[PDB]
């Protein structure tokens, strides 16, 4: 219910036995972030990617 | 009738052979008028995602609930320059065929938004458990059949071959009027040889998330939609489509296949739109039963092998309302089985045997602490299980009748228990299956590894299924969970009219 | 790093959120996907924001 | 509960394990005294046509709907010049049986008049359409177990052997609690070698045509009949009873068997008369459901093979009343396969695969034209089709694993599309399933042939089936289609009362 | 209303895809909180019998109806002088497994007592017949899955091997999703070698009898009770559990396995007790349905074999009141089988085929004079016999092609006929399914031996299952058979409302 | 040249009951017309109505 809540998404690092990482992360969160998302504009700050 | 303890009330009922007189009435069935089928080719196809976007053709056009997607493909196999040779064609006769069900298994997640309100499911892990029941033979043989449809019986592929029951076998050698095996699926082989294989065909997969339905029963369609649209994001690996036999390796072993490549072409959704007749009107706002699948999973470090037991406590999770049903099973860790694909390709899909489970629900601990695993099976085979007890508690000794050898064990499949909530948990007074708001539960459950070669690092899952009633209007897309209230569940007047079976029918 | 002003996307149904799912891709012409790959030494980081619609818009 | 967009109403149910209270009754089950049975032997059978007549005892005895006719027989085969070869016993363990179903396949037409109004069904080809359609496993394995009744699933016997689901194998070799293959049905062999063979037995077949029923449940049996006479008339050819596999015959197209003759000894037919209780009487005049199959057939000159596609045009027709159900299967022609027995004995009972169909009901064209073959299968299964998607549209990639042969393709079975007009075509408003007027159809359609072995000239079909009511009173037999008026049908007070599915059962 | 000899009124029904407006009500299911399972070890267990005794948690706690007992064992075999050599492992790969349902068939008679009133049935002779009768695929592959369950379809184990469909084989050879052969069951093994073997394992078996049920559905749990107890009084032979095959042993009737000795450990029986929810109460005296099935037999000394024909007569008996159903069947040699270890182990439980049967009720004889042996299979599969016609009356023609080996006939299980008394036999009006009292019945019938090797010496059982009410109230529990009186049966108001195919579902 | 068959008369809506009506199968005309000899040779007659 509060006016605004931030969330952080980070992906660590996972190689195959064959050295490769999928830059995807996915996660079921053990407890809801927004109580009811009908009244939120979602937007993103500060995202960053290793392009090495 | 009378004359036993309390006096009973009496009715006579006619036999079948003769009624003969009863009040018979001619009935006219009326659904109209034009019934159709469209093929919305997926816009923007790729190796990463298919995306369809398709709006109902006309005003007040009801939309049928079986939806699916066909996708023409191409694959090539290449030999791995170790263990060679390597004699004999890469693809074998009763050794290698599609994983069931293929597309769904390699889908990270699929999304669809009915009328601007989003609904999504998690196809990858949910499936192989949701597929195990509530399936009967009738239904298995029907709608489901289009996608490769047979399960994984054996704990590991090596042993299986060759059985009258073997999972990946060619169509001949499957007993008449019974689930056929995954080698049946017809697609052309362009060239098969040592060092090279390449194949092409076209696979139909069902859309699997309710409201849409996959069990053969039929129920109202969703008028009055404005715009449906789907979205398929493919799971990164893409090798997981294929299955294999650990046998063909052999003895080193670097599996003879050294790799694979999988390619796609435009694939098309297939929806059907009926439109109703003028005389009979459909109401401007209608309501539907919509369920919700979510999965909460846990990681672990300590492994067992090959037949050692242990214990695992789950992770505290919170659920927004009492779920209708709840699934709970152990499995070989996803984290691993992903690197080094050959294991990924030849690794089967079966669950460690649940020795006992003990669950602490809201305000309880140790619920079903004293139920013999045997007990955990009887409920529910009732809910729908459809596998035989022998499969549950996986093991079978098959002796070999020759001196002198050790006899040998096989492992078949794990139990995949479930507890309907008001039935097998016992729901506290003045509260019922529908009710909001919050609760939370964690299941601490001992289990064993039974697969006879590999060292199985485990994980736990928990697939919950909420019951909600969503309204589709034009244009609106209301959805509600916990529609009942506390006062209403107390002193709701009961009925002798309907009975728990009919309730059983609705899902699905 | 965002530099202003807030750029908004919308949100729709009334399901309490249970999953953060995110995919990153890099594209070349001719426009093929190629899902991005993270090198041995670095961590990949987004951030997010929800704002209550009522503060932003009448 | 009143928590939804529109308030909804609540009720409670009790979980199966506890009511524990609700009103119980005691239901005594009254059935008229003196059920009897009797074999009525054929008054003047022959080799050409045989026919029985029986009269029910009186006005008040209710005959039952399930009738069947058992017939004893002998045969004799004799090895021809100049094939041999001529080695091994003239019959072989995996290769020989009766056609499912044996005397049904030979009947040119079965006529049976009731109470003085004659209703008849042609049976040579109409029987195989109806055969695959409505039965499920549990009912297939009941009454319909008396005739050798396992459906031919490959496109030619030649390939079948030896699969443990091969359509004509020996009892052992057929999996446990399943549909057992054709070969298993017993009759004694007096002799067998090369150059000669002779078998004797007694084959049951239950007379098919409605009213009389072949599906398990009982509906009130015809009464009050006054008199009833069946009579068959068989195809002169008669050689069709026996079926034989291809492999054994040698190359140069020479056939081991040809030729042979059949014999029949006077056959019988078992009716079951029941008579009601003293006090409960049957109404003077009653009313039963009255179905009516028909067949329309169109053959062409053009031919396709061994797997090339074609499109074709069915002849135009005019239909008196919209029928309940329709069947549209195209099969290898009848013009050929009555000429020159070895082929006549040999040919299987499968039809060509449907690449798609385009249909026109009245004044519209293009109905179903964009619906992919896969869609047809789904609606057909929904009607009860019962066969897996793999065989419908059949072909199979069974792959070789030897350096370096090519990899065999198998022609498998056939597809037989069915539509229900209210369910599937959609009838214009004011019109419904029973109503009368003149609606012309003409079903164009494209087809591929699949068996690898022979060229085929194909004759298309359309079976239609009207639903009427027929009243029996002694002795009268009024019958009427569409009972059923345009204004009455339009007004249509509609009951949210009866389900669809229960309605589904009293087929058909 | 309109157009039939008799106008019959109309109602229109909406197609399944389109309701779409009807009173949709949210329904909640409510059952008492906490259902918990307790394992009672058994004090006072021996090789001569098992003894259980159990206090409920209290009164006011509904005890669920499903019950079962899990028992651990220890068997050792030893080699036989002097048919030897008996090269190769004492126990064979496909050859030898558990009989089914092992602990049930061994039990000489079983007694339980609800709350003071004793209710017991005999297990040893009853079960192998009552087994067949009310199971499809789903129901047999469900609860009854736990004990071995595959029937003895073959007339001797000699002929079976090596068949895909063989009665007792390893799980490897079976058809996906169907009943497994008895061999699959786990028999954890200590050692085996020619001259010895030792197996050890735990086996589950469900209590059979009324009320407690072994069927698929489930109904209201017994309450309210104070005491319950079970007594298994085992049979004195105890070697019968294991089953052998004659092919292995030749040729003086000297067999590998003689002799051996079984042992049990302490068994425990599991039952779960639901407690209802405080708010909605359960009444002080509840009334259930109660069945009980008393067998009647006869001993004959007239010997017939290998396939000679004969006729018999039962001897008179005097049933107290009409029984709900009646299973008649000849079965081999009860006295004869027991002598010899050899006999107990290597013989199946099939019964000879009824060539024809005649029967007498009270006051009429020649009921079913001329009903074809086949006509007797037509009913019942109406009362769910659950096998093919072919296997009923089973004889098997299997031909062998070489010159010259005579083709061989094969033994098979024979028919076990049944008849519910209202439905077939017909009844003097004023007599129904419940009413007391006296009646007298003698069965005559002709059977023919069908297996090859052993000459059978017959005896024929006649089980009869009565119907009746039982009221369980806390102090004491009472029951009447003959709950109906004569004047009440006559003139009982008849109900078009309830369907008859519902009474199929009741039991059991 | 003497094998039997069945035939479905096409549907036909009338306004007023006809006093009488005559049904008869016969040799189909088109054939009779094509080719001069064929055209002269073949008579008027019909096929015998079995029922």
């Amino acid at each position: 219910e509060p006016d605004t809540v931030y969330y952080d998404i980070l992906i660590p690092f996972k190689p195959n036995d064959q050295g490769f990482s999928p830059a995807i992360f996915q996660a079921q969160l053990t407890q809801p972030i927004v109580h009811n998302p009908s009244e939120y504009f979602l937007s993103v700050v500060r995202f960053s990617i290793p392009t090495q | 009738m009378s004359n036993s303890a309390i006096p009973l009330n009496v009715v006579a009922v006619q036999e079948p052979r003769l009624e003969l007189n009863n009040e018979r009435t001619w009935v006219v069935v009326k659904g109209g008028q034009q019934v159709t089928y469209y093929p919305f080719p997926s816009t923007s196809f790729s190796s990463n995602q298919f995306n369809f976007i398709c709006n109902p053709p006309s005003a007040q056009t009801v939309l049928d609930r079986l939806v699916f997607i066909q996708v023409p493909y191409d694959i090539t196999f290449t030999a791995n320059p170790s263990h060679a040779g390597i004699t004999e064609n890469l693809l074998q006769p009763g050794r290698d065929a599609f994983r069931a069900f293929p597309i769904s298994s390699i889908t990270n997640t699929l999304n669809a938004t009915i009328n601007g309100f989003p609904v999504n499911i998690e196809l990858a892990q949910i499936i192989h458990a949701l597929s195990r029941y509530h399936t009967p033979l009738k239904v298995k043989n029907g709608w489901m059949s289009m996608q490769p449809s047979f399960e994984d019986n054996y704990q590991s592929y090596r042993d299986a071959d060759g059985a009258n029951n073997n999972p990946l076998g060619v169509f001949t050698s499957a007993a008449g009027l019974s689930e056929l095996p995954r080698g049946s699926y017809t697609m052309n082989v362009v060239t098969n040889t040592t060092t090279t294989a390449r194949i092409t065909g076209v696979l139909y997969e069902q859309v699997f998330l309710p409201p849409f339905l996959w069990d053969g029963e039929q129920a109202g369609g969703l008028a009055n939609l404005t715009s449906l649209t789907f979205n398929w994001v493919l799971n990164n690996n893409l090798a997981r489509i294929w299955s294999h036999s650990d046998i063909t390796n052999d003895v080193s072993g670097n599996s003879t296949i050294g790799s694979m490549n999988i390619s796609f072409q435009q694939p098309s959704m297939y929806l059907g739109f009926v439109t109703p007749r003028l005389n009979i009107p459909i109401p401007p706002r209608i309501t539907y039963p919509y369920f919700k699948l979510s999965r909460y999973t846990t990681q672990f470090q300590n492994t067992l092998a090959p037949n050692a037991s242990s214990t695992f406590k789950s992770n505290v999770v919170q659920l927004d309302s009492i779920p209708r049903k709840l699934y709970l099973f152990v499995k070989q860790s996803d984290n691993v089985i992903y690197q080094n694909l050959n294991n990924q390709i030849t690794t089967p899909d079966v669950f460690l045997q649940i020795n006992n489970l003990n669950l602490t629900w809201n305000n309880q601990q140790g619920i079903l602490s004293g139920a013999s695993s045997q007990n955990l099976y009887d409920f529910s085979v009732q809910n729908g299980y459809n596998k035989t007890w022998s499969e549950f508690n996986g093991v079978t000794q098959q002796f070999n009748g020759v001196s002198g050898q050790p006899t040998k064990v096989i492992g078949l499949e794990g139990g995949i228990v479930c507890l309907e909530l008001g039935k097998d948990v016992g729901l506290r007074d003045d509260e019922a299956e529908g009710v909001i708001g919050n609760f939370n539960l964690q299941v601490q459950m001992t289990v064993t590894n039974t697969n006879q070669y590999v060292t199985v690092t485990p994980d736990m899952y928990i697939v919950a299924v909420y019951d909600g009633t969503l309204v589709i209007s034009n244009t609106s897309a209301m959805a509600s969970i916990g529609v009942a209230s506390k006062e209403e569940v107390l002193n709701a007047r009961i009925t002798h009219g309907v009975s728990y079976n009919e309730l059983q029918r609705i899902y699905g | 790093v965002a530099t202003g002003p807030w750029r908004l996307i919308d949100m729709f149904g009334s399901v309490p959120i249970y999953m953060v799912d995110l995919y990153v891709y890099w594209t070349d012409q001719t426009g093929g996907q190629y899902l991005i790959n993270i090198p041995p030494g670095r961590i990949l980081t987004c951030k997010l924001v929800f704002i209550k619609k009522s503060l932003s818009k009448y």
